[PDB]
């Protein structure tokens, strides 16, 4: 008898413990990719409008 | 100019990624980590020229004003976009990543949840 029921409620917080959590994964990771990936090409625009300063005044 | 102006978290990006660009979030990660240190450094631009020294201190004076109305006038652009299509992936990315699988998760969380009440019994 006791087996089930303790079978039962453990499994069931194994699947949804994971899934409240792969939730919140996909959403933050990706949200924070965008203005990651942001970062990187910004980056670079100014470098080049700066460094061409410096490159024509020489 | 420092980073772009957008900044989300080096470790919130960085672990996790949809399961078709898996292998390709943690070498992009790398490559904006060098992007964004060697962006970092710079002193965007030099000085200006100190003109009416470079007229008076060349001696030939003339050949200098060329440079004067010429230097003046021309003057530099930033870069431009050619890569803003990942702010585009990025919407439909949080389509994805929020309203898809988040509507989708909290219909499979509550299917278990729900057999967590029926588990009471």
């Amino acid at each position: 008898q006791l087996e089930e029921v303790k079978q039962a409620s453990i499994k069931q917080i194994q699947d949804a413990i994971d899934m409240e959590k792969s939730q919140q994964a996909l959403v933050q990771k990706r949200h924070y990719l965008f203005d990651v990936q942001r970062n990187n090409i910004a980056m670079a625009l100014e470098v080049t409008y700066r460094e061409r300063l410096h490159r024509v005044y020489r | 100019r420092k980073l772009a102006l957008k900044t989300i978290d080096w470790v919130a990006f960085g672990e996790i990624i949809p399961r078709n660009q898996k292998a390709v979030a943690n070498s992009l990660k790398s490559w904006n980590e060098t992007l964004t240190s060697r962006l970092a450094t710079l002193p965007e631009k030099p000085p200006a020229i100190d003109w009416a020294y470079y007229k008076a201190n060349v001696a030939k004076a003339g050949l200098v004003d060329d440079f004067e109305k010429k230097f003046n006038a021309l003057k530099v652009p930033i870069p431009e976009d050619k890569y803003t299509a990942q702010v585009d992936a990025e919407e439909k990315e949080d389509v994805k990543s929020c309203a898809e699988f988040l509507t989708q998760s909290k219909t499979r969380i509550q299917e278990y949840e729900k057999e967590l009440e029926k588990m009471r019994n």
